């Protein structure tokens, strides 16, 4: 019901953020994506 | 007391090669300094859009990057 | 030019010589000025302890017990002793910090003032042109020395609080005499009848602290100052060369 | 020279194939004992390989070790006598019946290697000398191409006896003279061979060190691994040229506690994390291979995976890659942040879903899969350093 | 629809911050750290 035109490309943007995090060597050591791993899609196309 | 006594002459001998190192080193410094500058621009654009979309329903916003100086 | 740097090299070697001579005199007491200030430091602390515990009153420690606990408004009789240690220790700790600053600061002015007159530091400005960071390093180092001693002094001050076996003594004082003030003696929930026991507790604290405080200032304190000054000043001086 | 050090059966063979994107090393777990392959740049027409074999005194030593853990070390006087081999072979074929499978346990594994080593020993006995390590070649063995030699070398029979190989190939990554080394497992029964690996790695002639560690799935390092870090840590000269990698991270994608254990372990010890890497060879390898398949071959179910899709009970079994592919799409959810809406349903089997899911989206989904594997980043990482 | 639904998006923002916490820090350190070194040839050569 709250789907918005901005949300269509919102998820593709964070995919870039994950890409930047992975590129940096030392950042991969102490950054776990397990939280976002079960957050975005749980929100977009929500599951209640 | 004599090995260091001739510091002057060694400078002239070394003066031949010091030019290349100075220009080469800064070029490497500039290349990496400019390379990292490119990454933050990509990061800045994505986060601004994220907050813009989420602004429609919530006020939980992330940080920008500006006037790093 | 082939001779200019030779003078420069001797200046660095000679500079360390004067610094090593001045510092050595302090470790053994040759510098009479340092000893006069040092004995002043010891006298104040010993006098401070005697004056501090002499004026100790049950109506001063119990004041702090209520403050420490914002919610509760009724402290047990046993809480008097606990607050006494911290009140008699934290106050003592501040004495070192205030006096230690007065000691380090005076020493450096005694050194910098006399350092410029001697030809060692005098000849530098006829050739080099400026300090070269000598004053900057000296002021910078002085800050480091103050921090190190303050931390070391506080660490020792944290050991007095823990009670030694001497702290308890059946003959000197009994913790169970409060029952005499509790067995239908202290009617109200006040701390007025306990004042009668003030003379006894004062002697007990004297017995506990007198050996510990004398042990530290007389034996331990002297070693730390001497080693601390030398362990930091010399490497700075070598870096100056 | 690049050295890949990993525990036995820890995916060292699988990772090497995954790294090169080619199935040169036979990834039959437990069969790669004492196998080293050197791959260097060469013209496409100059691909070559050399073969070496174990001695008879070693086959009996290995066979006794294999039979020792099998409780079949009785009724076996010598592997030279067919009867002493048949009293154990038919018994080994009985062990297959007793165990109900070749790779169903460590005891069964020893029968699997023994079953295939004895089968390998008898099948290719004419190509093996007694003592001297026989050296042969494609011309001396009548191999027309690497694929033909590989297919012959992929067999459990021949693959078991092979010891040393020297591969030549045309690849961009290896075009800079890079050489890949597959050292034997440190925990192998043959200590002298293992000690040689310690001497080999500790030798100054090694440029870089790749440290493959189990605790991503094993939880903690073993005694053999512990001494390696102690040896490496205590030696500053070699320490400054070491890379640390972890394998089979897909396990953490489904279990939180293992991920929590992995996260704590990684942050607990490793400080210079710029050289700390993670990947999954099992998923990484097949992921690249699928790119060479299309809907005509059912995206590999009719080729490469045709051997794995055939089940014992008749029903099409789910290949490990396919089985984890369905789990990866649903349980992990890496596609969640991507531009894909892969839906996993019980309406179809794993293979049928594998056919349906791939047919729905296609190759572009695989590109993300390989990218998430991190193998490509590993090649750039080590390549950049060297 | 009214209470739980928006909270799901709200959780994402708080669940996504733990990654942006470090990226700016690391970039801001190296970028600022590199700026400390000189740039001019004369000054740079004098350092040598």
């Amino acid at each position: 019901s709250k789907i918005a035109p901005q949300c269509q490309n919102l998820r593709e943007q964070v995919n870039q953020l994950i890409e930047l995090l992975r590129q940096e060597p030392t950042l991969r050591s102490q950054q776990d994506t397990s939280i976002v791993e079960t957050a975005l899609g749980k929100a977009l196309s929500p599951r209640f | 007391q004599i090995i260091l006594e001739q510091y002057d002459v060694a400078r002239k001998y070394r003066e031949q090669t010091l030019e290349q190192d100075a220009e080469e080193k800064i070029a490497r410094n500039s290349r990496l300094q400019s390379e990292i500058k490119q990454k933050i621009d990509l990061y800045q654009t994505s986060i601004v859009s994220i907050n813009e979309c989420l602004k429609a329903m919530q006020i939980f916003e992330q940080l920008p990057v500006i006037t790093e100086s | 030019l082939t001779l200019l740097n030779q003078e420069m090299q001797n200046l660095g070697i000679e500079f360390k010589k004067y610094m090593s001579a001045q510092i050595n005199d302090v470790v053994i007491g040759n510098d009479r000025e340092f000893d006069q200030d040092f004995t002043k430091l010891k006298a104040r602390m010993v006098a401070r302890l005697d004056e501090l515990l002499k004026t100790f009153s049950v109506m001063n420690a119990y004041k702090r017990a209520t403050e420490s606990h914002p919610r509760n408004s009724t402290a047990p009789f046993i809480a008097v002793l606990v607050e006494a240690l911290y009140y008699l220790a934290n106050e003592l700790e501040d004495a070192f910090i205030e006096a230690i600053h007065e000691l380090v600061k005076n020493f450096f002015q005694r050194l910098g003032d006399r350092l410029r007159k001697v030809d060692c530091y005098h000849q530098v400005y006829r050739l080099v042109g400026n300090d070269g960071g000598i004053e900057q390093l000296l002021r910078r180092a002085e800050e480091d020395i103050t921090k190190a001693l303050v931390n070391e002094a506080r660490t020792e001050c944290d050991r007095y609080v823990r009670e030694s076996p001497r702290f308890y003594d059946e003959g000197t004082f009994s913790i169970y005499q409060f029952r005499q003030t509790l067995q239908q003696t202290s009617q109200g929930y006040d701390a007025q009848a306990i004042v009668e026991a003030e003379p006894a507790i004062k002697e007990l604290l004297k017995l506990d602290f007198e050996p510990k405080v004398f042990n530290t200032v007389r034996k331990n304190f002297r070693q730390t100052v001497n080693n601390t000054l030398k362990t930091h000043l010399l490497p700075m001086a070598e870096e100056q060369a | 020279e690049i050295v890949f050090a990993g525990a036995f059966s820890a995916g060292k063979s699988m990772l090497i194939n995954a790294l090169l994107e080619r199935e040169l090393l036979y990834s039959a777990e437990g069969h790669a004992t004492g196998t080293e392959c050197h791959i260097e740049y060469a013209n496409a027409n100059e691909e070559r390989v050399v073969l070496t074999f174990l001695s008879e005194a070693e086959i009996r030593q290995q066979a006794l070790i294999l039979a020792k853990y099998l409780n079949v070390n009785v009724g076996d006087l010598n592997i030279n006598q067919p009867e002493a081999v048949k009293v154990v072979s038919q018994y080994c074929q009985k062990i297959i019946a007793e165990e109900g499978g070749e790779n169903k346990s460590e005891r069964a594994k020893q029968a699997n290697a023994l079953h295939l080593l004895l089968i390998g020993f008898e099948q290719n006995r004419e190509r093996i000398n007694t003592v001297q390590n026989s050296t042969y070649s494609m011309d001396q063995l009548n191999f027309s191409s690497l694929a033909e030699a590989a297919g012959y070398a992929r067999r459990g029979a021949n693959s078991a006896v092979l010891k040393r190989l020297d591969y030549f190939c045309n690849h961009s990554l290896l075009k800079d003279g890079n050489v890949l080394v597959d050292l034997p497992g440190i925990d192998a029964p043959v200590k002298e061979d293992a000690e040689r690996a310690y001497r080999k790695i500790e030798s100054p002639d090694t440029s870089a060190v790749i440290c493959v560690l189990k605790p991503a799935a094993a939880g903690d390092m073993s005694a053999e691994e512990t001494q390696l870090l102690e040896r490496i840590s205590k030696n500053h000269g070699i320490r400054d040229r070491v890379f640390y990698v972890f394998n089979r991270i897909d396990d953490t994608w489904y279990n939180t506690q293992l991920r929590q254990r992995l996260e704590g372990l990684i942050q607990s010890q490793f400080r210079d994390n710029s050289r700390v890497y993670k990947t999954s060879g099992l998923l990484g390898f097949y992921g690249s291979q699928v790119k060479q398949t299309n809907s005509s071959t059912r995206f590999g179910l009719d080729s490469i995976f045709a051997t794995t899709i055939k089940g014992f009970d008749g029903e099409e079994e789910t290949p490990q890659f396919v089985s984890e592919f369905n789990n990866y799409c649903a349980n992990s959810g890496k596609l969640l942040s991507t531009a894909f809406r892969v839906s996993v349903n019980g309406y179809e089997t794993s293979n049928e879903n594998y056919v349906r899911i791939l047919s729905e989206w296609g190759i572009p989904l695989v590109d993300q899969l390989i990218h998430d594997s991190g193998i490509e980043s590993f090649r750039s990482g080590i390549g950049l350093y060297l | 629809a009214e209470e739980k639904y928006p909270e799901l998006f709200a959780t994402l923002a708080n669940d996504l911050q733990p990654l942006c916490i470090a990226l700016r820090q690391f970039y801001l350190e190296n970028y600022r750290q590199l700026d400390s070194q000189p740039r001019e040839i004369a000054a740079m050569k004098a350092q040598e």
